[PDB]
């Protein structure tokens, strides 16, 4: 800014930048899909685990 | 992207390979297996379970029963020779 001697636009774009400073807001969208996915996955994982462990001892 | 769900699903590896067939065979065969089989024959008793035991067991096949069996028929007709003569 101290480079520009025509400064009356650096204050403008500074204020515009600081205005739109939360340019994009927070996202956690993996919290409904991750838990649902975890349930189906967990169910299947434990089933497989128990099955093959059982077979090993058999 | 989000992984697929196959690696955590198993339910047809138990028909999926050949030793499954052998397994279901040898769980029955071996589980109810005896350490040793029952018998190599032993009946003919009347003081002749001994005859079978000495001669007609797996222990030996030798010409001794043959001689004995031959001699029985010889003893029949030899006595009968003097019944005919």
């Amino acid at each position: 800014r101290s480079v520009l001697k025509n400064t009356s636009v650096i204050d403008k774009i500074e204020s515009y930048v600081k205005q739109y400073k939360p340019v994009k807001i927070d996202a956690s969208k993996q919290l409904q899909v991750i838990e649902s996915f975890e349930k189906h996955a967990m169910t299947n994982a434990k089933e497989t685990e128990s099955l093959v462990s059982k077979e090993l001892k058999d | 992207v989000s992984t697929l769900i196959p690696p955590k699903v198993v339910s047809s590896k138990n028909i999926g390979s050949a030793p499954n067939a052998k397994r279901i065979a040898n769980v029955v065969h071996f589980y109810k297996s005896l350490p040793q089989g029952p018998a190599p024959a032993i009946k003919a008793n009347t003081r002749l379970a001994r005859y079978k035991a000495k001669y007609f067991d797996g222990d030996n096949a030798s010409g001794k029963p043959l001689w004995h069996f031959a001699l029985g028929i010889i003893a029949f007709g030899y006595s009968m020779e003097y019944y005919f003569h």
